[PDB]
């Protein structure tokens, strides 16, 4: 009925590039990779970017902290520091308004 | 001689947790950790370790 | 045209695990003339859905169908050309998983296709013969409109 956006299509936005990346969040059940609803998630917990676009997943320090295969780790090792410099002044500055 | 088991086992090595089920072969006999104490993001994650069958899962 | 996919759902369960999100339920549907299990979500503050409802399912590459290439940008002044608006819920989202149940030594008999709407996830199993249109990472509209 109206024209309704999502979160992760303006962090989509905000990521550079066509960054490929899986990571998990914090409170990712344990049996929802070896049961069914595996790539169905119903807790939203499992991070996929694809494409440079946030597919699906809640970000957290497991994916956006100081961790190896972090995004902001394979932003660098893909985009290089000017471009992961501006991913990080474009993360702080949406989020932060 | 039975006793003497008892005697001189020691090295207090297991913490006889027995309370976390494994997700690879259902087996209680597990041990954590406790690290990466306060620090910037990293919080306190207790990791769990079945010995029989290796499998590691997160405390999440 | 573009309608890769066109089917009347019945809804069979509301948050079976329980309600994770408040504005967002997860509703499992199963079709008729066809036997297709449907996973959904679907923003529930806007459109409110009930068990034992019945809604129009429609997929479609684009809204114009008119054989017109979407640009996947909003442009909301041109709603000139004649959109298919006959529908109450409308989303927009990329496909990104295909599933098979085979082992690729034959053939595929049946196949899962995942699409994300802007983080709103939708699974639709079914036989291959109504999944062939499905290409991953293609952009895909849902259009949902309730029956009475
Ligand atoms: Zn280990």
């Amino acid at each position: 009925p109206r024209p309704l956006w999502t979160g992760k299509q303006i962090f989509s936005l905000i990521i550079p590039g066509h960054i490929n990346c899986i990571r998990t969040h914090s409170t990712h059940p344990d049996d929802e990779d070896s049961g069914p609803y595996k790539h169905i998630s119903p807790g939203d917990t499992k991070v996929v970017v694809e494409n440079g676009e946030l597919i699906m997943g809640i970000l957290c320090k497991k994916s956006l902290g100081t961790s190896a295969g972090s995004l902001v780790h394979i932003s660098y090792l893909e985009m290089g520091h000017d471009i992961t410099r501006l991913f990080y002044s474009n993360i702080q500055t949406v989020i932060n308004n | 001689k039975e006793a003497i088991r008892e005697h001189q086992m020691a090295k207090t090595g297991g913490t006889q947790t027995d309370l976390f089920t494994c997700g690879k072969c259902k087996k209680k006999n597990c041990t954590y950790t406790q690290v990466q104490t306060r620090s910037a993001d990293e919080p306190m994650t207790t990791f769990v370790v079945c010995n029989e069958c290796g499998n590691r899962w997160k405390f999440c | 045209a573009g309608i890769l996919f066109e089917d009347i759902f019945d809804v069979k369960d509301i948050d079976p695990e329980g309600k994770k999100f408040d504005r967002v339920s997860r509703l499992h549907c199963e079709s008729e003339s066809f036997k297709m299990d449907l996973i959904l979500d679907v923003n529930i503050q806007i459109y409110p859905v009930d068990l034992g409802d019945k809604f129009r399912l429609v997929i479609a590459s684009t809204l114009y169908e008119d054989g017109t290439l979407d640009d996947g940008e909003y442009n909301p002044t041109d709603d000139r050309p004649s959109r298919a608006d006959q529908f109450e819920y409308v989303m927009y989202g990329k496909v990104y998983r295909i599933e098979g149940d085979e082992t690729s030594t034959e053939a595929a008999t049946r196949l899962s296709a995942y699409v994300s709407y802007g983080g709103l996830l939708m699974r639709l199993q079914g036989d291959a013969n109504n999944l062939h249109g499905f290409e991953v990472d293609s952009r895909v509209y849902l259009l949902m409109k309730k029956l009475a």
